[PDB]
């Protein structure tokens, strides 16, 4: 189907305590390949999956150097950034970005993506354009001047539409076996009485790659969206994700509730039930 | 790849 | 302007008494970033627990994931603790087995 690529930069400043830290992770879809990070012994840029650890070290070394530069540069944009709120000197704050390209089943670019935040909180982001700014407010405006003046945006347009596609492409071939392939969940239904009127459906999901699922209980075949509490998704560790959605039902009733599964993973859909 | 190290904020 | 953490406690593979598993602590949708967790088992930090690289959500909250190798069994209590700078005091969350 469509595929993603995606860099996260974290940058913290933590005035008292040394330097600001600066992270970066990439990932393909919802697998993670690739990690910096400013606080270790040697900083580079190192593998996170099997099939990244094939490129040569020119790979290794020029993505370890855009994140040396980057260590710097956030640096300098904290302190910016700082002044731009007339904060003082003695606060920690965070800077994040989050950058890539999505293509569909052809390879070709869908869009492409260039947020940033300042703690938390939206201060600029590339518009869909890939040519315009939307700079959130006075402070941002000045980043939007500066990055005009750099041509910043012709620039992120040429890798979003070039290298990152181009890469995504290779990535997606080299980890063809797991990147290009869904698992489906295993899933079933448990039944918990919470009193002699009452009992919890709960259906269960687990396994599955990638973590995009849809969840949901239906009563007599209407969806029940504000009476289900769907927990959020979580990573089990080995690639996969887990997930469950809960239904508070009448006892006896329970025949009347259907759990209903959709992901990429599965030949169909499915319909599940409590089997006593 | 990651992108080119970009200007300042 | 801050967010504190969701917390989940859980095993990697169903879990079983007497057979190896994953004890999981998945903390997401807080910020700032810092963050501390431990894993308990009967209430006594356990030493080695690994952790994922700090990445974010589409609306910039942080998510990490602590976990560390296991056995259960039907007597050991298993727990995570967590201290945020939204917290009075640090969250003990216990593993509710197959929640
Ligand atoms: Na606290």
């Amino acid at each position: 189907g469509s595929h993603s690529m995606r860099y996260f930069y974290t940058a913290m400043s933590r005035p008292g305590r040394g330097e600001p830290r600066f992270i970066a992770v990439g990932y393909v879809d919802d697998t993670q390949f690739v990690r910096f990070d400013s606080d270790a012994a040697s900083p580079r840029m190192a593998p996170r999956a099997p099939w990244i650890e094939q490129e040569g070290p020119e790979y290794w070394d020029r993505n370890t150097q855009i994140s040396k530069t980057n260590t710097q540069t956030y640096r300098e944009s904290l302190r910016n950034l700082r002044g731009y709120y007339n904060q003082s000197e003695a606060g920690s704050h965070i800077i994040q970005r989050m950058y890539g390209c999505d293509v569909g089943p052809d390879g070709r670019l869908l869009r492409g993506y260039d947020q940033s935040a300042y703690d938390g909180k939206d201060y600029i982001a590339l518009n869909e354009d890939l040519s315009s700014w939307t700079a959130a407010d006075t402070a941002a405006q000045i980043t939007q001047r500066k990055w005009e003046a750099a041509r910043e945006a012709e620039q992120l347009r040429a890798y979003l539409e070039g290298l990152c596609v181009e890469w995504l492409r290779r990535y997606l071939e080299n980890g063809k076996e797991t990147l290009q392939r869904a698992d489906p969940p295993k899933t079933h239904v448990t039944h918990h009485p919470i009193s002699d009127h009452e009992a919890t459906l709960r259906c269960w999901a687990l396994g599955f790659y990638p973590a995009e699922i849809t969840l949901t209980w239906q009563r007599d075949g209407e969806d029940q969206t504000q009476d289900t509490e769907l927990v959020e998704t979580r990573p089990a560790g080995d690639r996969t994700f887990q997930k469950w959605a809960a239904v508070v039902v009448p006892s006896g009733e329970e025949q009347r509730y259907t759990c209903h599964v959709q992901h990429e993973g599965l030949p169909k859909p499915l319909t599940l039930r409590w089997e006593p | 790849h990651l992108a080119s190290s970009g200007h300042s904020l | 302007i801050q967010r504190t953490p969701k917390i989940q406690v859980y095993s990697r593979h169903p879990a079983e008494n007497g057979k190896s598993n994953f004890l999981n602590c998945y903390v997401s949708g807080f910020h700032p970033s810092d963050i501390e967790v431990d894993l308990l088992k009967n209430g006594e930090r356990i030493e080695k627990v690994e952790h994922s690289d700090l990445s974010f959500s589409k609306d910039w909250s942080f998510y990490l994931l602590y976990y560390t190798e296991f056995t259960p069994t039907e007597k050991d209590e298993y727990a995570c603790r967590v201290n945020h700078v939204t917290l009075s005091q640090p969250k003990i969350v216990k593993w509710d087995r197959d929640m």
